[PDB]
């Protein structure tokens, strides 16, 4: 009963121990701790290589390698916050795939405060990849902050602005380190927010159905079930730190930044290979920039275009196969996002790309009305 | 050995918490002497040319 | 009594032939069952230690 | 019509030790016990180690 | 955040659990739990397979194709 | 280029023995106290 | 009137099937999303559908978590499907688009 | 805050010092397990390596 | 979302268009004062300077 009185205390058991949860949640389930726990690995591991981190451009490249060589145990942190990172792409494109299969959207201020979520750990992942001032690091702080160029009549002055110069320099990335460390802690504020409106409806389940009929404590249940998934996360990541540390980073970047030559193969991170393939579809600069942008923002208006009587897909086998049609789709942008722009990758990216909004804007919610027609209702 | 193993350590150490915790804290005083033991073991017969500990035999000095 | 957790409450030791029920029973508000429990079984615990 | 309520059978659920109708639970009692806490004990070396 | 005991109204329906200590945490592993990986695999493999597999596809042929006419044919 | 490799070897093996250890240890604990529920039993019976 | 209707709805069942909350023994009017105009409907329901609809639920919720599904005896056939709240959200929709029509004028 | 000198204060006392005198042993084995504390690690028999 | 097309909301609309028109003049002269934006700024009579 103390658990429940204390001012602090009933905060923590209202959120992990008596919080009523769907006894049928899946593994899909799982990612939101995930997240939590890929937030902290950040927040650790980051912290202790800003002890060991210099942002001048002329020891920046020397800081990070003396980490990797001199400092005790400072490699695995290194490669820990590295593959964190990536770990932490896997994990939010599973809770994005989650919700939109199961019809989790549906809860506007928790979906719309999550979109936020995406968009800020992505502006962190991409500072963070500047930091060690590899090629790739800068031809990537290149390409990605020039797509503020594109916005008509200011765009240039917002990029020199962020740049601090003509160019992207030392005074570029002195405050991207600033931006990285602390844009973590806002995102684990607007984290608690996420929590604070999911909590006022409490979860989804697989079914799309209400499940106050049959509720379960989140303890021991979830918190068990949330250890578990952990250890598998720590497996997934220490595999690619104690086994295959560079499989998902770029050769170019362990060579220090050269203003002078860019490398002719540019291959950003997996996790960005996405949506790199729809912006080069369109040859126009402006018409790219914004493709890139609403292939993301697009999120914000999925729950506009729901369509369906039933909230999940579990019994809507058209809109599965059209699901599965955009997760195969986005696989191949991924795969044309790493290859060069030559024949034939344009045309299937061209392809690839007007397929992934086609299914997301009129073939799935479609979809949908066929399906309460063919139930006639 | 009539009782059950596991009943008779049940009885002795499991069964107040405070026993619970200090057989967990001996165990892991004793496993992490025998695991990293038997598991440096293995890693150095896989590799029993390969490695500096055995090579410094050549280097007397 | 002072937090109105329930309208009554009985222990119990029911014996049989080489068996029994040893226990509790309580009528109360649904939102008092938890509590309920707890303080019972916080009293259990209490008079083994 | 409460007492045409029976529990079902539990038998393709029951440990090996509880399957008797005929056999005292407390027999049991001390080693099922002890096998679960043991897997737990060991889990907390593992992540202690 | 809600509680229980204010969720939703229910009647008549009656729940019989057993104490975890009291059964198996396993029971019929491998002898249940393979059947019904396969039952869920087929109800579910039309859904998901069909779009993965037309990926397949176009990515070894669009790499075929970009390997052929980067080697240059006789003038 | 990689000075640490070899160290890295060798807590690699012992990752995946930990692992191979706590996967199975930590998943029985989530099946023993989910069995509570995977066994439980439902029956409906209204007023007529 | 066989030839055409029965071929709409040999594919209404082909997709009932498919669609497999049957499977769970669930009803149709059982998965629907439950917004304000579905919370009065049901609130709406007399006592033995509310409760029959409640176990159903709470039937097919348990089997989801142990993925399973009912013996094919058990599951809902199409022709036996009751659209016992469609009535009911008929008309709450009627009165909703009532007041709508009124805030008009 | 004379009030906890009492007969019953002090048997209450007597029934919980046999487990305060076991969580200092596991506190006591605890940090000399984590930091790996020389001076009394030399004495145990089969850990000295 | 049909339901907001009627003669009462276009007599709702008609009461608040002089007030979110006010409401646009002071957006944009707070964008154009904010940013000194000397495309229109070059215009005002004393401003120049
Ligand atoms: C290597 C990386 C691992 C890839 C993960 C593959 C995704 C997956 O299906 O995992 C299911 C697994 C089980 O989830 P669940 O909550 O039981 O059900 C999820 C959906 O309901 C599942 O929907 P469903 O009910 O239609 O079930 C689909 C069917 C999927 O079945 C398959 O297609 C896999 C069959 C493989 C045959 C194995 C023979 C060897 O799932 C299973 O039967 C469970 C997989 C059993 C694996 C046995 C391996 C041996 O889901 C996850 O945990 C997600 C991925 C976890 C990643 C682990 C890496 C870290
Ligand atoms: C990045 C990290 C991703 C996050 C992952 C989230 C973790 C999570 O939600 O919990 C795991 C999620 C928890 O679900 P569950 O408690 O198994 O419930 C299954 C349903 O009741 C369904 O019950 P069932 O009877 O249909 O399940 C059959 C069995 C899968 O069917 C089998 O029995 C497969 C056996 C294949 C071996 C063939 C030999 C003959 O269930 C599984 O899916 C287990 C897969 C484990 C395969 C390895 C077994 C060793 O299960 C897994 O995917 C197991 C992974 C844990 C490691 C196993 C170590 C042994
Ligand atoms: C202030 C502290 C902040 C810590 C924040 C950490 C964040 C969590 C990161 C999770 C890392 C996973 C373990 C790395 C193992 C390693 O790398 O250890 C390498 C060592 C060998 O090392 P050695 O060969 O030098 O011999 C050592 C000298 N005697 O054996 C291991 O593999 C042990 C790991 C077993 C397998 C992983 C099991 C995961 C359990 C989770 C426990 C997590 C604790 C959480 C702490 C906050
Ligand atoms: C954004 C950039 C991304 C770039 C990376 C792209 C790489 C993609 C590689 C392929 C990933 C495949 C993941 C494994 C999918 C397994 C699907 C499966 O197991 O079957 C379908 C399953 C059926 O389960 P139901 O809940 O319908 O009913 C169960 C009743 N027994 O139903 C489910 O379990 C579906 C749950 C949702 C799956 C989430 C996958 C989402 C993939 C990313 C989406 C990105 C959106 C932006
Ligand atoms: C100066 C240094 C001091 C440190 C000294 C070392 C101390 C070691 C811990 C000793 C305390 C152990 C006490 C304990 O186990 O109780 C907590 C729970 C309950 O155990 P349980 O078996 O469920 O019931 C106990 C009943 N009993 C006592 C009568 C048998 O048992 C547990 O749940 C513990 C095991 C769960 C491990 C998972 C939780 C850790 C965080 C997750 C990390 C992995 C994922 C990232
Ligand atoms: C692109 C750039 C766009 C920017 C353009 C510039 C916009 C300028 C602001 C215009 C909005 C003014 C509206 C306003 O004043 O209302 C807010 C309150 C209420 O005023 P009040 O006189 O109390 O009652 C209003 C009644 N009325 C309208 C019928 C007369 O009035 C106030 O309280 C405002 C004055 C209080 C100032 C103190 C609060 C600021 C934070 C404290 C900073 C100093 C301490 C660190
Ligand atoms: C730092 C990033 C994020 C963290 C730490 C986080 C964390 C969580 C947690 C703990 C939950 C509850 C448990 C769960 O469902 O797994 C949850 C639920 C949810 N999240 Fe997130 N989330 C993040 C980003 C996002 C994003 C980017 C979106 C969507 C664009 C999103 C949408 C949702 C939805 C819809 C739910 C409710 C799921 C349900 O009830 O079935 N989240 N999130
Ligand atoms: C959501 C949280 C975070 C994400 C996703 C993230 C991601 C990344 C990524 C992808 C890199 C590039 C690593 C490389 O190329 O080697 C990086 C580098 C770095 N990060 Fe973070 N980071 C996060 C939080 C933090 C925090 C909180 C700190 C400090 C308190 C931090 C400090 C650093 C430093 C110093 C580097 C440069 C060293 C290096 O390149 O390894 N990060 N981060
Ligand atoms: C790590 C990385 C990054 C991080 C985050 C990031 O966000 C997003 C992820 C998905 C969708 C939208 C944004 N998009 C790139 O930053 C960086 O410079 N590159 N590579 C690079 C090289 C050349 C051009 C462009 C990028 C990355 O891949
Ligand atoms: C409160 C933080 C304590 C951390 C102190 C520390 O660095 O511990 C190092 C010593 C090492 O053991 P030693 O035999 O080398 O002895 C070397 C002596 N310098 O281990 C200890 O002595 C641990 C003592 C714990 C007391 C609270
Ligand atoms: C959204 C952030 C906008 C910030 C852009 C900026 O740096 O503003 C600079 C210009 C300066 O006015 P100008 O006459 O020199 O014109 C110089 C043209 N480069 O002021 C503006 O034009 C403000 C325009 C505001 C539009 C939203
Ligand atoms: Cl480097």
């Amino acid at each position: 009963n103390i658990r429940k009185s204390h001012p602090l205390m009933k905060i923590v058991n209202n959120a992990f121990i008596d919080l009523p949860a769907p006894s049928n949640i899946s593994s899909w389930w799982n990612f939101g701790s995930l997240l939590g726990i890929c937030l902290i690995l950040q927040i650790l591991t980051g912290l202790f290589l800003a002890m060991h981190y210099t942002s001048d451009t002329t020891t920046a490249f020397s800081s990070v390698t003396h980490i990797c060589r001199d400092v005790n145990y400072g490699w695995i942190i290194r490669y820990m916050h590295a593959n964190g990172a990536s770990m932490f792409f896997i994990c939010l494109y599973m809770h994005v795939g989650r919700g939109l299969y199961y019809g989790s959207y549906t809860f506007l201020e928790t979906w719309n405060i999550g979109v936020i979520l995406l968009l800020t750990v992505m502006a962190t992942a991409f500072m963070g990849y500047v930091l060690p001032w590899g090629q790739m690091s800068f031809w990537g702080a290149t390409v990605i902050t020039n797509l503020l160029s594109a916005i008509p009549y200011i765009g240039t002055n917002l990029v020199e602005w962020i740049w601090g110069g003509f160019s992207v320099d030392k005074a570029t990335l002195t405050r991207f380190f600033a931006f990285h460390f602390i844009l973590p802690f806002i995102i684990m504020a607007i984290a608690m927010v996420h929590l604070l409106f999911l909590h006022e409806t409490g979860s989804n389940n697989p079914t799309g159905i209400s499940s106050d009929v049959d509720k379960i404590p989140f303890h021991p249940y979830y918190t068990i079930k949330d250890i578990l998934g952990a250890l598998l996360l720590i497996l997934a990541l220490m595999l690619l730190v104690l086994f295959a540390p560079d499989l998902l980073g770029d050769p170019d970047n362990y060579t220090p930044a050269n203003p002078l030559n860019t490398p002719p193969h540019i291959k950003p991170e997996w996790y960005f290979l996405f949506a790199y393939a729809i912006l080069r579809s369109i040859p126009n600069k402006l018409g790219g920039v914004l493709a890139l942008a609403f292939s993301i923002l697009i999120l914000a208006l999925i729950p506009l275009l729901h369509t369906s009587k039933q909230r999940s897909m579990m019994f809507r086998p058209l809109s599965q196969c059209l699901f599965w049609a955009l997760v195969a789709d986005l696989l191949t942008l991924t795969w044309i996002g790493g290859q060069p722009v030559e024949h034939p990758y344009i045309t299937i990216g061209q392809l690839a790309s007007v397929l992934y909004f086609l299914l997301i804007l009129v073939l799935m919610p479609t979809a949908g009305t066929i399906e309460n027609k063919l139930l006639k209702w | 050995v009539a009782p059950t193993l596991t009943a008779r350590l049940y009885s002795l150490l499991f069964r107040r918490t405070s026993t619970f915790a200090l057989t967990i804290v001996v165990g892991a005083l004793f496993f992490e002497r025998a695991f990293d033991q038997g598991a440096d073991a293995i890693y150095e017969h896989i590799n029993e040319g390969k490695l500096w500990k055995h090579i410094k035999h050549k280097y007397e000095n | 009594a002072t937090n109105k957790l329930c309208q009554s409450f009985q222990t119990f030791n029911i014996c049989y032939a080489d068996t029994g029920l040893l226990g509790a029973h309580f009528v109360c508000d649904h939102m008092s069952i938890d509590d309920m429990m707890f303080v019972l079984q916080g009293q259990w615990m209490r008079l083994c230690t | 019509s409460h007492t045409d309520i029976k529990v079902p059978d539990f038998s393709d659920y029951r440990r090996p030790e509880v399957l008797d109708s005929t056999k005292s639970s407390k027999e049991s009692s001390e080693a099922r016990k002890g096998f679960s806490y043991l897997v737990t004990a060991t889990t907390t070396v593992g992540v202690a180690y | 955040g809600r509680q229980f005991g204010h969720l939703t109204r229910v009647r008549h329906v009656i729940t019989y659990s057993l104490s975890p200590f009291e059964q198996r945490a396993f029971p019929h592993y491998f002898s249940k739990g393979i059947p019904n990986v396969l039952r869920r695999t087929r109800a579910c493999i039309l859904r998901v397979a069909p779009p993965f597999v037309a990926f397949y596809l176009v990515y070894t042929w669009g790499t075929q194709e970009f390997e052929k006419s980067k080697r240059k044919n006789p003038a | 280029a990689e000075p640490e490799h070899d160290h890295r070897k060798r807590m690699g093996l012992k990752m995946l023995l930990m692992m191979g250890l706590l996967l199975p240890l930590v998943y029985a604990m989530k099946r023993h106290k989910w069995s509570v529920l995977k066994s439980r039993k439902l029956a409906y019976r209204p007023p007529k | 009137v066989s030839a055409s209707s029965r071929w709409l709805e040999g594919i209404r069942k082909w997709y009932y099937n498919a669609a497999g909350f049957n499977k769970l023994g669930l009803m149709r009017d059982d998965t629907i999303h439950e917004n304000d105009d579905v919370k009065e409907a049901i609130r709406r329901l007399p006592e033995n559908l509310y409760n029959d609809r409640v176990f159903r639920i709470k039937r097919a919720l348990d089997l989801s978590m142990r993925q399973q599904i009912l013996p094919k005896e058990q599951w809902t056939k199409y022709e036996e499907d009751k659209s016992y709240l469609e009535p009911y959200l008929k008309e709450v929709i009627r009165e909703r688009k009532e007041r709508e029509e009124w805030a008009k004028k | 805050l004379t009030r906890f000198l009492g007969p019953r204060y002090r048997q209450l006392a007597r029934n919980w010092v046999p487990t305060a005198s076991l969580w200092g042993a596991v506190g006591a084995v605890g940090l000399v397990w984590a930091t790996d504390w020389r001076l009394i690690l030399d004495w145990v028999p089969y850990i000295n390596g």
